[PDB]
């Protein structure tokens, strides 16, 4: 089954002092399969799980025009979304 | 629909469970374990600063509401301190939780 989709996100930076500037990013969102059981022999949890994650991304830089010094912001943006191990 | 599902089953290692005591007498017996399976909504998104990634990662965990003492039938004589029984956390419903993702031998 599974499902893990790329979704476009508009994010508004509203910092006092710096100019209002919008940023368009992508994020992963979806439903992946997983099952867990309490293993008492190991006295912990035994997990076998999928999570919708980014397999590859791409950093996004932007200047934030501030009154007391321009800043340089870095954000990852998704390129391919997929159901993968939650722990890697 | 419920992002998970609950069902008692038999783990192959626990099918049947073996446990040994001092002087080498063993108690065996099937032990049902609580199994939570399903599709939890998960996400990974890029963010500012450090760490650059954010994981809303969640798995099908059970809601522990009690503790179950199963015992082992086919017992060798002289079963002492540790055996004849075993303790299993028990519940009746499953929920999406990230706690099974934190105890990686921490």
């Amino acid at each position: 089954n599974n499902s893990c989709k790329k979704v476009g996100v508009e994010e508004l930076i509203n910092e006092k002092g710096c100019d209002l500037m919008i940023i368009r990013i992508n994020r992963c969102r979806g439903h992946c399969f997983s099952f867990t059981f309490p293993n008492p022999l190991t006295k912990k949890y035994s997990v076998h799980a999928k999570c919708c994650r980014m397999v590859e991304w791409e950093m996004l830089e932007t200047e934030l025009k501030c009154s007391k010094g321009n800043r340089n912001l870095r954000i990852p943006s998704a390129t391919q979304c997929e159901c993968f191990d939650c722990l890697v | 629909g419920k992002e998970c599902e609950f069902a008692m089953r038999l783990v192959p290692g626990f099918n049947p469970l073996r446990q040994v005591d001092a002087n080498g007498k063993e108690c065996r017996g099937n032990v049902e374990l609580p199994f939570c399976k399903g599709y939890c909504k998960t996400s990974e998104s890029g963010t500012h600063g450090f760490p650059p990634r954010v994981q809303n990662s969640k798995v099908c965990t059970l809601v522990t509401t009690s503790t179950r003492k199963v015992v082992l039938d086919d017992c060798d004589d002289g079963a002492d301190e540790s055996v004849k029984f075993v303790m299993v956390p028990h519940g009746t419903d499953c929920e999406c939780s990230a706690v099974p993702l934190e105890q990686h031998h921490s």
